[PDB]
């Protein structure tokens, strides 16, 4: 419900500053290591919901080796949450493997929706 | 024989359901009798017939 | 609010039917129902409490009968339409001391007296409340109170004034078994039969709780069981990802 | 019956997810296998690992609201005691 | 094809309870709902089989209670399993609301499942309510005064409608009677809204606790959700029956053993226990009509939670700020709860204004506040610039 | 899509009752389940506001109801409106099945819907059977003994569930309150039974006069036969509001306004008016388990009838015999009704037993002999060798 | 949901009857028709035809059936009559 145009912009904004970023990119890299998504063989962009029609085309458009992957750490985090454990620590997600793989397909589609919703409540000027 | 264990008693479903029946029949009975009598044994001189022939006697 | 209006709560005394496999001492509500009807059967009343449920409990059959025979119930109007009287009978319920509330109110200086057959259930503490609050009168209350006339100090009432005054004291009832009846041999006696009156199903209750926890013990560990043999298939689940080969 | 709208879960056959390739399964008969393996195992080593990744979330705000309740109970039973009347006289009034 | 697929009803038995599609990572919270179907069948069977032997005038109401107790066979057992499995269908119903919102089950494709489980919620709280007025002991009678005079806060028409509702002029023989027959009606409207509760959720299927989607792989529900089920229904069963057996006037009140007296009030007037937190989020307001507009609003506040939750991911499985401010949500319930049952003395009005506020700050200021910070360190603690 | 087809509940709504096709040469009669519905809202609605003040013990039952008759506002109308309201339903839903009788509704594809509609019969027999017996007047009170009575007649186990029907030894406090808790209920059963008939009646629609296949012209329901179900909505309801208003107590028994006395008996112990072709029936045996079988198997026959229907056309449209032998069956129900209402007495027994043989004979001996012969007949009249 | 069973009945598109060619249907706006019209000729007319085509199968069973109610009623006041108590006690008896 918040749409990663607003979450890039902030984003880049912090990252962008010297201040800011050398405070504020230690705390999400401990917020992210404490999450633990990685310790169940998981991506970032896995976790996002997809159920509505951004990430459905955004899932229609990411191409077909990445999608293989994405399936197959999806159903393994499926069966490994299901019984309780972890993954063995060499199977867990690294910071280098965590990469964003997704997200441009997402800004590419919302950019697309949000031109679409403004040319639709177009109004001319005469 | 688990070979005529097997052929005996878990082969048809008839079978199994009528000795699962049976058994709860009997578990009933015995089960009732058995927490009955370990009831008033705990309970000894507590009950209605201990001081019943208590005053009979 | 302050102790005084909370009341001092009653401590845990020992009862024998305390914990979940006992029951009520059956002597202890015989000698409970004869300190009742010698003491308390002047004030209180017994509404709920059928004759016929103290038959194989705390006395025999015609021993409940003679005691309902001593009463006099209203009978049916008789063939020219005055009204009759009646000896009493096991279908009949205890009578109580007045015939209407403002009788009892002007008996006892205008409180009246609570029915006590469920008085160990609408009292918070149960058995020790009562048992306490019988024995807990002091010979003076304490130096500061001023104690309206016509009441008593007891600490565990609420507020601390209570319209009943001492009722129980030594060697007041003979007990028939012999029973050194002093005060507080009563108290646990009134007290026993006073929750067997609120509660006349707890042995049966206590036998049926032993017999459905013991069955459902086993059925749930047996379930956990047959669940972990169901869902063994799929705890032992393996995945393995080659990539397929680009096209 | 009518065709109702599009939702995001079908049946067995066309549940909706993404196209499957390269991902083998294998999984044995649980007449063939044991269960209850693994429990003493589990039960003391899973428990704890368990416990420790989960216990600060529920157990903080626990403490904080535990001592909120028994410093609030604390100051009312002595207020509504015979020490304390003063300040209740001009906490209320 | 199956004869189970090709009937018109064993169509339906299987679509939901036989055939359907789970995903295969949801942990013993969700049983929570089947358990909550057993928990009103429970409650509809005794309640009936105990509306057999209850007569419902104000001078035979308690005293038709003891007669059930008393009297008739197995009837103590049938009340007291009637009151304790209705304590204990709000125990678990807690806890599917709380799972709820702990797993983002409220989100966006299943936000009509989240409504409907609300108007579940009212319904089963107003059939409490009355069921407890029933029985008409001291607790009982002048918690239906204090509840129902309530409504005399309304400005303009708050005399009549309390007038209406008690159909007289305090709680007597009408009230008594009218009462009876809605706490009957009300558990069929609930069974209706159940049936709606089960068709809603049946279009998207249930959650799981990733969060992901649950489309890759499933299991048929029977064989393996029904004997996941068994397990904690025999756990439930057992705990009921020790609560029953062993301990059956323990979550109750004392004071419903005295009868309804008009006459002479309790000194501390509190509903059940489950009751409790709204009880004290309506007696924080220094205002009666601001009192239970607020109360209303207390429990209406579960359904602007589809629209403050602000991230991407759905639930607080993988979020540290969530978690640790739920359970903050949770124990503040847990004290609200707690504060609902003192008196209204010196600390515990201000505890019981903070801890609303807290409440509703929750919903209202804490969910978007730590979504979107949640959202730009999950961005930044990953993408490089 | 629309949003009455995108959404859950809109969807149902939609397909049953907006979008639903139905043959466009079906005639009024087809308006008798709206009607029944119609009816099955009525009582439970005026049932809930009288048992907001009716009380159920054996000395308030019949005072109670006098209570509502006299004194609470509108009593009159919501008693007369239940009463009358219950025989309107018992007269709808003998046009219902008369007329799936007359046009082979209970053929090959709908015989579940039929069974269901059965079941739906003999649960509204007992509810306005007990709901007779809730006004506790003199006729309820024999009526209850000499049906609960007639249990008596099974050989080993009838006394013990006599009393167990009764819940002690003879109609009592007990059976009264009894009796109530089950008419409040099984109209909820009667609920659910008419979803789950109108689920059998989705899968195939309804059937038409001609008997011929429907799928070939079809016009929604809505805007065509929801204002023809409107014409006959507002002509049952003025037709109920003249036997309201005017005569509200003619198709009574006016001994229900003695009180219930087990010391005087009546000396002519009928029960309502539509359950007197089966007492008739139950009568014309002359043995007790044999008569009460006898009636239950005629409520029972009506299963038989698919497959007893031996001929290659459905319904009776085009069959004069057939329609002939329907008239016979119908002013014989008519017969065993006026009979069942009348004294033991001489010319009486034997024409209550020759009716009770015709009820039987059409549904197992007057329809497949008929209805082979008019096979034959259609086939010879128009084939030539 | 699965799919369920084969009915004979199926929606608007694909219903289930066979194929049809060459048949036109035309039908008007009802607002631009009378309606109430020929109401007073199909009320005498077409309600005699519809009478006198359906009259016999109802009315023929409904007179022997009140002719038979009759009789029997007209010998059941017979017999509890002081004219015929004589045949009364040799007919029950
Ligand atoms: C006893 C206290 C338990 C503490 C030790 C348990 C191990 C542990 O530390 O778990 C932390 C654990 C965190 O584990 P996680 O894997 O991160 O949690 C994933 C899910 O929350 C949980 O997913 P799940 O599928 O594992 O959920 C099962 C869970 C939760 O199951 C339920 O929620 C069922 C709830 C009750 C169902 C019956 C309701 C009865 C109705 C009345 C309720 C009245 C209250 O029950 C269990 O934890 C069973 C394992 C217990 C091991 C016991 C070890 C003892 C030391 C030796 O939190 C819990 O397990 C809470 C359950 C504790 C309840 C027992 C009391
Ligand atoms: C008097 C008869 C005068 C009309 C006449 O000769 O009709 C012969 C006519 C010959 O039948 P048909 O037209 O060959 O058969 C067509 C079907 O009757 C079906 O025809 P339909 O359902 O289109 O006709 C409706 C009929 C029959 O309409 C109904 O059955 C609806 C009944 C409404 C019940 C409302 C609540 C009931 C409350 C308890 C009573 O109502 C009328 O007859 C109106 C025409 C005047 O017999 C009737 O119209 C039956 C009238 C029963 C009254
Ligand atoms: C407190 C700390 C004590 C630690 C106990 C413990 O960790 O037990 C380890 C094993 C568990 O054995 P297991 O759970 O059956 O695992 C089977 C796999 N094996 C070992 C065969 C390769 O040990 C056991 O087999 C324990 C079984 C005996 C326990 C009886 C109840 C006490
Ligand atoms: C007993 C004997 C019965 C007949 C023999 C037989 O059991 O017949 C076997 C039939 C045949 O099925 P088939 O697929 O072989 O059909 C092949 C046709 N060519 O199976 C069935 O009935 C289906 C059984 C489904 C069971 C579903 C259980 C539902 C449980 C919940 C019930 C509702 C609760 C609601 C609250
Ligand atoms: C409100 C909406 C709720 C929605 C969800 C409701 C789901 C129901 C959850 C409640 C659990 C019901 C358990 C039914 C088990 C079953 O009937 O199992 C049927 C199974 C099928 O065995 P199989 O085919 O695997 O056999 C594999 C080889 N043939 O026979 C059994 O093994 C019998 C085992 C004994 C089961 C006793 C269960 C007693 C239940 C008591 C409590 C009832 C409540
Ligand atoms: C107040 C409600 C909102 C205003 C109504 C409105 O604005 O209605 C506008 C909507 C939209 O209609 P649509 O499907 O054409 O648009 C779909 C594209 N959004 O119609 C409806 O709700 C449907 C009405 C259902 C009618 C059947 C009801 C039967 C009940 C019994
Ligand atoms: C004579 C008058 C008596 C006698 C002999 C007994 N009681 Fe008691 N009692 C009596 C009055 C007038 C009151 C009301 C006092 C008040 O202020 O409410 C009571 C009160 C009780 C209570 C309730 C106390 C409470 O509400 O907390 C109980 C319990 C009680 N009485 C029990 C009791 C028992 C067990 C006796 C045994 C001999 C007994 N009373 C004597 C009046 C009188
Ligand atoms: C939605 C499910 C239900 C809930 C939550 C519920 C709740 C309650 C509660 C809390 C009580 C008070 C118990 C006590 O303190 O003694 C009660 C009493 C009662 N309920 Fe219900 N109830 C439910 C369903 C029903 C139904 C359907 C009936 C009627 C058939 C019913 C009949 C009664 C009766 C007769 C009492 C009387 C007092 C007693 O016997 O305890 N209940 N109910
Ligand atoms: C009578 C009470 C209720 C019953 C019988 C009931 C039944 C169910 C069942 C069977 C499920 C599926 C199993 C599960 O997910 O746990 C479910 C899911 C759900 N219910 Fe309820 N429910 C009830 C009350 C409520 C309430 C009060 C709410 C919240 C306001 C609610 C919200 C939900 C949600 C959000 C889900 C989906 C959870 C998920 O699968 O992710 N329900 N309900
Ligand atoms: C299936 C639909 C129903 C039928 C056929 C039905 C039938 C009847 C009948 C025939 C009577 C006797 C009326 C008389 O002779 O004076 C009656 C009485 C009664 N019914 Fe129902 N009833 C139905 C539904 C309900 C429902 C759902 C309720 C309760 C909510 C209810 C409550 C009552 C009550 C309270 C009486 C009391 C006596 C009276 O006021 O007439 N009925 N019912
Ligand atoms: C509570 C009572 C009932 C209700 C609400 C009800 C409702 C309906 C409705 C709405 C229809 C569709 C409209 C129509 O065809 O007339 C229908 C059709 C039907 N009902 Fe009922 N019904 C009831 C009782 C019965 C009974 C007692 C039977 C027979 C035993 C029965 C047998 C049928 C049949 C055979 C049809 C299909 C008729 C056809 O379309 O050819 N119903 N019902």
């Amino acid at each position: 419900p918040q749409s990663f145009t607003s979450i890039a912009r902030i984003g880049d904004y912090i990252l962008k500053s010297p201040v800011l970023s050398k405070l504020c990119v230690p705390v999400a890299n401990q917020f992210i290591n404490l999450a633990g998504y990685k310790k169940l063989g998981l991506k970032f962009d896995d976790l996002i919901a997809e159920e509505n029609p951004i990430m459905q085309t955004a899932l229609r458009r990411l191409p077909e080796d990445e999608s293989y992957a994405r399936a197959y750490r999806i159903i393994r985090a499926h069966q490994t949450e299901l019984t309780h454990h972890l993954l063995p620590r060499n199977e867990w997600i690294k910071a280098q493997e965590d990469v964003p793989y997704l997200l441009p397909y997402i800004l590419e589609a919302e950019a697309a929706a949000k031109e679409k919703d403004e040319l639709d409540n177009i109004e001319v000027s005469k | 024989s688990f070979s005529s264990l097997y052929k005996t008693f878990f082969k048809r479903n008839a079978v199994f359901v009528g000795t699962i029946f049976a058994g709860a029949f009997v578990f009933q009975t015995v089960f009732d009798t058995a927490i009955t009598s370990w009831y008033e044994n705990h309970n000894k001189g507590k009950l209605w017939k201990d001081v019943k022939a208590r005053i009979a006697a | 609010m302050t102790a005084a209006e909370h009341g001092l709560h009653a401590p845990a005394y020992a009862w024998s039917h305390n914990g979940p496999f006992e029951t009520f001492d059956h002597a202890s509500i015989r000698r409970g129902y004869q300190v009742y009807r010698e003491v308390c059967a002047a004030c209180h009343s017994l509404d709920r409490v059928a004759w016929r449920t103290l038959v194989g409990v705390s006395h025999t059959n015609e021993e409940v009968r003679n005691m309902a025979e001593e009463f006099e119930y209203d009978d049916e109007p008789d063939e020219q339409g005055n009204p009759k009287k009646r000896p009493g009978k096991l279908s009949d319920y205890i009578p109580g001391p007045y015939p209407n509330e403002q009788a009892a109110r002007a008996a006892n200086q205008g409180a009246l007296p609570p029915d006590l057959s469920l008085i160990v259930k609408a009292r918070h503490g149960g058995c020790d409340y009562i048992f306490s609050l019988l024995t807990g009168y002091p010979d003076e209350p304490p130096a500061g109170v001023a104690l309206p006339p016509g009441s008593n100090y007891n600490p565990y009432f609420p507020g601390g004034s209570i319209a009943m005054a001492r009722v129980l004291f030594d060697d007041m009832v003979e007990y028939e078994d012999g029973t050194p009846a002093t005060t507080s041999q009563m108290a646990k006696d009134v007290t026993t039969f006073l929750n067997w009156c609120a509660e006349p199903e707890h042995d049966e209750r206590k036998r049926l709780g032993l017999k459905t926890v013991i069955i459902l013990s086993s059925l749930y560990l047996l379930s956990i069981w047959v669940k972990k043999f169901k869902w063994a298939g799929i705890k032992t689940r393996k995945f393995v990802f080659n990539p397929p080969k680009p096209r | 019956g009518p065709p109702s709208g599009k939702t995001y879960m079908g049946w067995w056959g066309h549940m909706g997810g993404p196209k499957q390739k390269g991902i083998t399964s294998y999984a044995v008969s649980p007449y063939a296998q044991k269960p209850l393996q693994g429990i003493f195992h589990n039960a003391v080593f899973n428990s704890f690992r368990r416990f420790k990744s989960q216990f600060l979330y529920v157990l903080i705000p626990a403490g904080i609201y535990w001592y909120w309740w028994k410093n609030g109970n604390e100051y009312n039973e002595f207020l509504y005691s015979k020490a304390g009347r003063e300040e209740l006289e001009r906490v209320n009034v | 094809m199956a004869f189970r697929k090709s009937n018109v009803y064993l169509s339906l038995v299987n679509s939901y309870i036989i055939d359907s599609p789970q995903p295969s990572s949801i942990n013993y919270w969700w049983n929570m709902g089947s358990l909550l179907g057993l928990c009103l069948v429970i409650q509809i069977v005794t309640g009936i089989f105990m509306a057999m032997h209850y007569s419902s005038n104000i001078e035979l109401a308690f005293s038709s209670v003891e007669h059930i107790m008393r009297d008739v066979h197995n009837g103590y057992i049938l009340r007291y399993l009637h009151a304790n499995g209705a304590s204990f269908f709000f125990m678990v119903m807690f806890m599917h609301m709380a799972k709820g919102l702990y797993y983002g089950s409220y989100r966006s494709p299943r936000v009509t499942l989240w409504n409907v489980g609300v108007i579940i919620f009212i319904l089963t709280i107003a059939t409490a309510f009355l069921g407890y007025c029933c029985v008409y002991g001291q607790m009982s009678h002048w918690g239906a005064t204090v509840i129902t005079n309530l409504f005399s806060a309304i400005p303009f028409v708050g005399n009549d409608i309390v007038s209406w509702l008690w159909g007289g002029f305090s709680v007597s023989n009408p009230t008594i009677q009218r009462f009876f027959a809605l706490h009957y009606l009300v558990p069929f409207i609930i069974a209706a809204m159940v049936i709606m509760h089960l068709m809603a959720l049946h279009i998207h299927g249930s959650s799981n606790p990733l969060g992901i989607t649950g489309n890759l792989d499933r299991i048929p529900m029977h064989s393996y959700f029904i004997f996941k089920d068994l397990v904690t229904v025999f756990l439930f069963m057992l705990i009921l029956a020790l609560f029953v057996f062993y301990s059956p006037n323990t979550l109750g009140h004392p004071d419903n053993y005295i009868p309804g007296n008009p006459l002479v009030t309790p000194a501390s007037i509190v509903p059940e226990w489950y009751l409790l937190p709204f009880y004290a989020i309506l007696r924080s307001i220094p205002d009666k009509l601001l009192g239970v507009i607020t109360m209303f609003a207390a429990i209406l506040v579960l359904l602007v939670l589809p629209f403050t939750d602000r991230s991407v991911v759905r639930g607080n499985t993988f979020k540290v700020l969530s978690k640790f401010f739920f359970f903050i949500f949770v124990f503040n319930f847990v004290l609200l709860g707690q504060i609902g049952a003192c008196h209204v003395e010196v600390p515990y009005v201000l505890m019981g204004q903070i801890a609303t506020f807290i409440y509703f700050a929750y919903f209202l200021i804490i969910v978007p506040v730590i979504s979107t910070i949640e959202n730009v360190l999950f961005y930044i603690g990953r993408v490089n610039k």
